[PDB]
């Protein structure tokens, strides 16, 4: 059944769902619908490892247990420009402040 | 209202003590909830239904004050307590099932202490 | 006699209370006058077959915080008569809290009430933190909903 | 179908319109881009996760899990939620 993702590149984050049984290529088609870049202009990653197009999201390690609506899994996205793929670059989010004394 | 003989009051008290002190196989005192009626303010519904309310406090008092003239008169008040609890809390309640076991413990205690 | 009360049906009804929340649950019975009564608590994942009566009104809270919970996707639970000795099942879950309410629950859980006004937050949120969830609040809301059939 | 939410540090969040409309504030401000000068990325991402959670579990029959909040984002997330009316 359903897996819940953040697809992240530079300072862009797409919130989407897909099926465990759906393929890395079908995820690139979801991205193409949103960011108008074709699959052959995309590399998707899990923790720095390149995802093959023919593999299922479940086969890549995206399960109902590791990719939840309230805690979605991260997919890295790198685009092609001038026939060269950029390095995968995900800008961190901001850091929270020091935990106040009254919250222990 | 003159005193019962000592041996009859000794019988009555030892029967009721057995019923009151009885614990089941889980280790729970079944009498606990039956010691004292709730008040007419706590639970008016009990008094709209039950014409002759009675608890183990009142039954121990009726022993002290020689109002029961036979082991038989004692049984009737205990069966009445158990039937009132059965009438109010219907079949399927723990308290209905508890009252059934206590009827049995009473008859069992009176069978031993009338020997 | 209030709108939200148990009726004195004297018609027995077997019910299964099942806690499918990660909270300790406090079952709450509304008596014949609408006054909520606390019943023994259910640890997470536990269930119990309990005796109730037709037309008896129930609701369910976090035993520690009085955060409101659902039963069969609504707030009130009322048994029918059992059909052919089948017990009625009451599935007790988390609702989907608003994010605001869920944030109040977490801050309340991490901060002693004296220290609420020592947090570096929009001041209107001090009142929200102190307005602790409770049965009487929700009872009045559910009553207003019923007034509009 | 999708709208862009921009945090104070310039992170863009592309979420389903239906999910964003969970926020009373967002629902009013809707065009399809929304700039938040005062909500930072570590808060806005968590808000987006709440949107996913809400649409998924609202009126479900499956068991509902707890929405988790780290102690360190709780105060900011409260103020976001209070401003966003969700
Ligand atoms: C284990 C568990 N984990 C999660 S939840 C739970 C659980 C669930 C149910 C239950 C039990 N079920 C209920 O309480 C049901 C739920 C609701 O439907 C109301 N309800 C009744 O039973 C009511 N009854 C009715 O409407 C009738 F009976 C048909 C008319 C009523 C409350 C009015 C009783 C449970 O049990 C734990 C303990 O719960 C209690 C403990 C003490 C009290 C306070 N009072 C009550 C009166 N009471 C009595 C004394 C005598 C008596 C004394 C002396 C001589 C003679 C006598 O007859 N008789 N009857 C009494 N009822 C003494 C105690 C209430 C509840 C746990
Ligand atoms: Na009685
Ligand atoms: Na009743
Ligand atoms: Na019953
Ligand atoms: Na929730």
């Amino acid at each position: 059944m359903d897996v819940f993702l953040m697809i992240r590149r530079h300072k862009t984050t797409i919130f989407t769902d897909a099926k465990e049984s759906s393929t890395v290529f079908e995820l690139k088609r979801i991205v193409e619908g949103i960011l108008k870049r074709p699959p052959d202009e995309q590399r998707l990653y899990k923790d720095d490892q390149l995802l093959d197009d023919g593999k299922t999201l479940g086969e890549c390690g995206f399960t109902s247990q590791t990719a939840r609506p309230q805690a979605p899994a991260t997919v890295g996205l790198a685009f092609r420009a001038d026939d060269t793929f950029e390095a995968l670059c995900i800008e961190p989010f901001s850091s929270p402040p020091e935990l106040p004394d009254v919250m222990k | 209202l003159s005193p019962n003989p000592p041996k009859l009051t000794k019988q009555m008290n030892a029967i009721i003590d057995t019923v009151i002190n009885y614990k089941d196989s889980s280790g729970r005192q079944l009498s606990e909830v039956f010691i004292q009626l709730p008040s007419r303010k706590e639970l008016p519904e009990y008094y709209e239904l039950i014409r002759k309310p009675v608890d183990f406090k009142k039954i121990k008092e009726r022993i002290r004050n020689h109002k029961y003239r036979s082991l038989g008169d004692l049984e009737k008040d205990v069966m009445l307590l158990c039937h009132n609890a059965q009438t109010f809390n219907l079949e399927g309640s723990q308290i209905y099932e508890d009252s059934i076991v206590l009827q049995s413990v009473f008859k069992s205690a009176r069978q031993k202490i009338a020997k | 006699r209030p709108v939200l009360r148990s009726v004195n049906s004297r018609e027995p009804s077997q019910v299964i209370f099942c806690n499918r929340s990660p909270r300790v649950v406090l079952p709450v019975w509304l008596n014949f006058d609408g006054e909520p009564q606390p019943y023994p608590t259910l640890p997470p994942g536990t269930g119990r077959r309990i005796h109730s009566y037709r037309g008896h009104l129930w609701l369910f809270r976090d035993a520690g915080t009085h955060d409101g919970l659902l039963v069969n996707q609504t707030e009130l639970f009322v048994p029918s008569l059992n059909v052919d000795g089948q017990p009625i099942f009451a599935n007790i879950t988390l609702p989907v809290y608003t994010l605001k309410e869920r944030c109040l629950q977490v801050v309340r859980s991490l901060v002693k009430p004296e220290n609420y006004r020592r947090l570096d937050i929009v001041r209107s949120l001090y009142e929200d933190l102190e307005d602790h969830p409770n049965v009487q609040k929700d009872l009045e809301r559910l009553t207003q909903e019923r007034i509009a059939h | 179908m999708y709208v862009k939410l921009i945090s104070s540090d310039g992170h863009e969040f592309i979420v389903k319109r239906e999910h964003a409309l969970t926020s009373g504030t967002i629902k009013a401000m809707l065009t399809n881009e929304v700039n938040f000068r005062e909500i930072p990325s570590h808060v806005l991402s968590k808000v987006c996760m709440y949107f996913t959670y809400k649409v998924r579990y609202t009126n479900s029959s499956t068991e509902i899990p707890e929405f988790p909040i780290a102690p360190e984002i709780a105060l900011e997330l409260l103020m976001a939620a209070n401003f966003l009316d969700c």
